[PDB]
RNA sequence: CCGAGUGUUACAGCCCCCCCGGCAGCAGCACUCGCCGAAUCCCGGGGCCGAGGGAGCGAGACCCGUCGCCGCGCUCUCCCCC
RNA sequence: UAGCUGGUUCCCUCCGAAGUUUCCCUCAGGAUAGCUGGCGCUCUCGCAGACCCGACGCCCGCCACGCAGUUUUAUCCGGUAA
RNA sequence: GUGGAAUGCGAGUGCCUAGUGGGCCACUUUUGGUAAGCAGAACUGGCGCUGCGGGAUGAACCGAACGCCGGGUUAAGGCGC
RNA sequence: CUAAGGAGUGUGUAACAACUCACCUGCCGAAUCAACUAGCCCUGAAAAUGGAUGGCGCUGGAGCGUCGGGCCCAUACCCGG
RNA sequence: CGGCCAAGCGUUCAUAGCGACGUCGCUUUUUGAUCCUUCGAUGUCGGCUCUUCCUAUCAUUGUGAAGCAGAAUUCACCAAGC
RNA sequence: CGCGGAGCCUCGGUUGGCCUCGGAUAGCCGGUCCCGGGUCCGGUGCGGAGUGCCCUUCGUCCUGGGAAACGGGGCGCGGCC
């Protein structure tokens, strides 16, 4: 197992998501996340605004260019979620948290390849449906980064270009549907050996 | 203590013929159409009849403050339902003791503009939502006449230029000048 | 007194024969317990509290374990006891549903921790009884008394969150 | 929206627990949480079971609640749910699921090469039916 | 076809008492709920380890203590069977 | 001169504290008894019967003294808690 | 001599003798004080003299006391990273 | 002199100021009201470098209560050198 | 420096503003109380200069209350930007 | 520009691929007739399924029968997007 692990971040909480990148990270495992916007937060979005905000406070006060750098775009506050859960002052840990590559948006070496999903971290598995919940993508926007217009103009723009991926290749499956309708009397030799052991039910 | 079901249900009259996309009720009559999605609610909706066409709305193991949302909804849904076959009409009278309250209506009844308020230079311009349209009217001397289809837009848009007449750094039991709604009716009175 | 699931005990005890009284009264109670040593030391802290017996001078002349006499039917199970908060002592009437009486009174030493954070030393069951439906005062065991009873099961969530734990599926919910 | 109800003889698929894979039926109900159940034909014995344990089917029984075992039964054997069931689709894919399991080194030998043919087929098919559709010529 | 009444088995069933039950199984291989083994035995798998070094009461030991205790099998009887 | 500071040089092995009593122009010290170590000594059980091997005297029964931050059984004592 | 309750244990005795005579903490009882990480007692254990596991960190808490190692199993405490 | 009724709660009162509560049988026709009590949560809740369930974080729980099965390792226990 | 209770004050009227007899807290700019750290030394009051922080808000922005007609004023809230 | 060759030096990991809808979760997915829709038909413990799918590697020679014949192979050239 040489490739590399593609997480769609969307829909996905932001502290279960990043306990499951860590121990991978760990264990070898590049990971990559994409669409660090879509992460949610639980808890009503004031609350986590506020948070947030008390993050913002926290500056050595004698010179603050030295301080906690408080960083601002959807991928770089959940990489240092990430980076909490690594032990990274060590070399092994400093090994680990390059070995994980975050993304806000999808960039092109990585929209055309099939992202996974964590059902241990998602929201509608973790969540009482009834309980508030915020988007990573929104709170980033109020505590001040520049660009959540401009990710999504190119979200939008990649979607649609995925919508006719899409229809193009669910348009071979019905053709691939029709030709197995049409070479049934010379492939039912090997349709009733796949059917004998578990395949084709 | 989850109570197992909770429903409720509502008539709709042969005017109107509303659809379910799933939770949001697009409800269709004779003034124009109209439609909410309920989808920050967990309740099921269903059309039952074949003639008569009720509404029922189900919770399915809620807790005390999950079975409120049930009547709300149905409430919600009554008020589409008399939006548009009656609709809504709200008259509000402007109130002074002194200065006159000028008000002149400014585009196709979208905006009002209000002049002088407790004697003052500034002119107040405040803008309807989409879809209420603002009016003077004709059997009083002095009553905004505003309507349209949906509830919380027709009152949002008598809330702000109510708003608008404030009185400040003045005690408010003398100085009872403003704009307040004085009633809350219906167009095409049954 | 810990817990971990409970079993009834008829225990029988009686004060040692002194040359006063030569045949003392054999006493019975009914004891919820999660063994029979925990059963025996109930026991004697019960009727120490009622008659004037210590295990000193006694005997458990009988310990055994009760059967539940219909494991299949549902029940309606009433339960008078009788707790120590953190303030005074308080009166309390429950009602559960369960096949056992054990498994009825279990469900209560969860309930009263639950609820009311009571420990299970605070706790004494003075009284368990089957009651009918038509005797049944609370309305969290009443809704199940119907001959048509009919629900769904909403919104189901996902338990295997590990099996697989990567996958490229969302889950579906509706069932 | 909600096709399968709980309700006295509502016919479960007990998931998983140590009667995983038996049919069932729901007898009576109890506080919230669990069923009295019963399968006088899968051989699981009268008992409680918690409802996260069991799936629905689309097959209802018609008995009335918490009756015998032999009014169950019966209730069973009419209307035959043992051959209604491995006739839907959802017993036919858990049959084919634990046979391909239970899929010898030989018979992963002999899959594959059948598949690996019945694949070529199908692929030279779908070579001829869409080069068929590409010959359009109309403005 | 659902809902509400009605009342006592009817075109379902449930509870109790018997005047008495019969059979099977039996803490069940129908994973409902125990405590055990002089009332208990058998077989297998994984792991770590090999410390010590003249044990012969018998021949008068000789290439060479396969020796003590313990548990067994055969032969110094005879017959039969495969 | 200093009842006061500071320093006081190799290794392993075994044993292992006290800041409390009483007296002192005694209160940053000593004497005193405790607590520690060392050197022993006086006895006891006895060693155990070459490999062996529970035994070898008188139907029973018995297996040395002493000792203890302990209980039991007797029996006194006390004026706290309530 | 039936060695006169149980249980455990080898005991007795002498000489010489160093260091110490600033202690501190905790449970329960307790005195002065509004109290104090305060002052003063009783009882036992501890720290001082003592590492190790746990309480993130810590003389004194909880578990358990230490020759140099292998295997196994626990205690208090734990088991998202 | 009623089908049940003020020497007033009720239009704050030197005013015949003047309006229809109280008590109802038909309407609306099914349960409801009150006083307590104690769980969690909230208000009460204000200090100075920027900051501390240890941190990250956590809300179908990684919170609180009562519980089960597993499991993790001390120089402790066990077997061995 | 705040809270709770409510006899009273407030022409009437407990609670606009108050608040006796009680009682519950917070804070560490006071001083007591203590003696843990420093006596082989931590330069010891104030002013001057200069920065930052706190809020228990004097003013200013946004509000709520009055025994708020206007004016002035008092009481609270968010708030330490200036 | 070549793999064009010859050898070295040094750093090591690794042991088949997955080439893409958007989302919903109190609902989803897939086909289809009439104006991206309405109809209609299916599926739904997701089988048009990541609990999945695709590639499969002993090499050859004799030799047949199927699949094929619109094919295979070229770091083939040339052009286009
Ligand atoms: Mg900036
Ligand atoms: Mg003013
Ligand atoms: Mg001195
Ligand atoms: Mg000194
Ligand atoms: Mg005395
Ligand atoms: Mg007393
Ligand atoms: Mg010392
Ligand atoms: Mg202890
Ligand atoms: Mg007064
Ligand atoms: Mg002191
Ligand atoms: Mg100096
Ligand atoms: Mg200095
Ligand atoms: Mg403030």
């Amino acid at each position: 197992e040489v490739q590399v692990l593609v997480l769609d971040g969307r829909g996905h909480l932001l502290g279960r998501l990043a306990a499951i990148v860590a121990k991978q990270v760990l264990l070898g495992r590049k990971v990559v996340v994409v669409r660090c916007e879509g992460i949610n937060i639980s808890g009503n979005f004031y609350r986590n605004k506020l948070k947030y905000l008390a993050f913002l406070r926290k500056r050595m006060n004698t010179n603050p260019s030295r301080g906690p750098y408080h960083f601002r775009a959807p991928s770089r506050i959940f990489w240092r979620t990430v980076r909490g859960m690594l032990p990274h002052k060590t070399k092994r840990g400093q090994a680990a948290l390059d070995r994980l590559k975050v993304f806000d948006g999808i960039p092109p070496p990585y929209d055309k390849k099939k992202r996974m999903v964590v059902p241990a971290a998602l929201k509608v598995v973790r969540l009482k449906p009834t309980r508030k919940f915020a988007y990573l993508g929104r709170l980033a926007h109020e505590v001040g980064w520049k660009y959540q217009a401009v990710t999504a103009t190119l979200e939008e723009k990649r979607k649609e270009k995925a919508k006719i991926h899409y229809r193009k290749k669910k348009q071979l499956m019905r053709l691939r549907k029709q030709a197995e309708k049409n070479v049934e009397k010379k492939i039912d030799k090997y349709t009733e050996v796949l059917k004998t052991h578990g395949l084709l039910v | 203590m989850k109570t197992i079901l909770s429903n409720q249900t509502v008539d709709i009259p042969e005017n109107v013929d509303i659809t379910l996309k799933g939770r949001t009720v697009i409800v269709k009559g004779p003034r124009g159409t109209l439609r909410r999605d309920f989808n920050h609610i967990n309740v099921e909706l269903s059309l039952l009849g074949k003639k008569k066409k009720r509404l029922r709305v189900d919770k399915w193991w809620g807790n005390r403050k999950e079975l409120a949302t049930v009547r709300t909804i149905c409430s919600h849904v009554q008020n589409m339902i008399k939006g548009v076959t009656l609709g809504f009409r709200y008259k509000m009278r402007s109130v002074y003791a002194h200065f006159p309250i000028n008000v002149v209506i400014q585009e196709n009844g979208s905006l009002v503009e209000i002049r002088n308020f407790l004697g003052e230079k500034y002119i107040r311009r405040v803008r309807m939502r989409p879809g209420v349209a603002c009016s003077v009217s004709q059997a009083q001397k002095d009553e905004l006449i505003l309507e349209g289809n949906d509830i919380e837009l027709v009152s949002n848009s008598a809330a702000l230029i109510q708003q608008a007449t404030t009185v400040k750094n003045k005690d408010i039991r003398k100085f009872l000048d403003g704009i307040y709604v004085s009633e809350k009716g219906t167009v095409q009175q049954a | 007194k810990a817990s971990g699931t409970l079993r009834e005990y008829k225990v029988v005890g009686r004060c040692l024969p002194t040359p006063k009284c030569h045949t003392p009264p054999l006493y019975r109670m009914r004891i919820f317990a999660p063994n029979h040593v925990v059963a025996k030391s109930r026991f004697w802290y019960f009727v120490s509290q009622l008659k004037k017996m210590k295990k000193s001078s006694g005997e458990i002349v009988y310990c055994g374990q009760v059967f539940e006499k219909s494991p299949l039917r549902v029940k309606n199970f009433g339960i008078w006891l009788r707790y120590d908060s953190r303030s005074g002592t308080h009166n309390m009437y429950r009602e559960y549903r369960d096949l056992t009486t054990a498994g009825a009174v279990t469900q209560c030493y969860r309930d009263m921790g639950a609820r009311h954070r009571a420990r299970a030393h605070s706790i004494q069951i003075m009284k368990v009884e089957e009651i009918a439906a038509s005797k049944c005062r609370r309305p969290a065991v009443k809704q199940f008394h119907d001959s048509k009873i009919k629900f769904p099961l909403p919104h189901r969530v996902l338990r295997r969150q590990h099996k697989p734990r990567f996958t490229t599926k969302r889950p579906n919910t509706f069932f | 929206v909600f096709r399968r109800f709980v309700e006295v003889g509502r016919v479960a698929y007990v998931s998983f627990g140590p009667h995983a894979g038996k049919l069932v039926a729901i007898v009576d109900v109890i506080d919230q949480n669990r069923a009295l159940v019963d399968g006088p034909c899968t051989q699981v014995r009268r008992q409680a079971m918690p409802f996260k344990c069991m799936q629905l089917t689309d097959f209802i029984l018609k008995f009335p609640h918490s009756a015998h075992q032999k009014y169950v039964r019966q209730a069973w054997q009419k209307a035959d749910i043992n051959t209604k069931w491995a006739a839907t689709r959802w017993a036919k894919k858990i049959e084919a699921r634990e046979r391909k399991a239970k899929m010898t080194d030989f018979d992963r030998f002999k899959v594959m090469k059948a598949k690996k043919m019945r694949n070529r087929i199908i692929k030279n098919e779908v070579k001829k039916l869409q080069k068929a559709a590409l010959l359009k010529a109309s403005p």
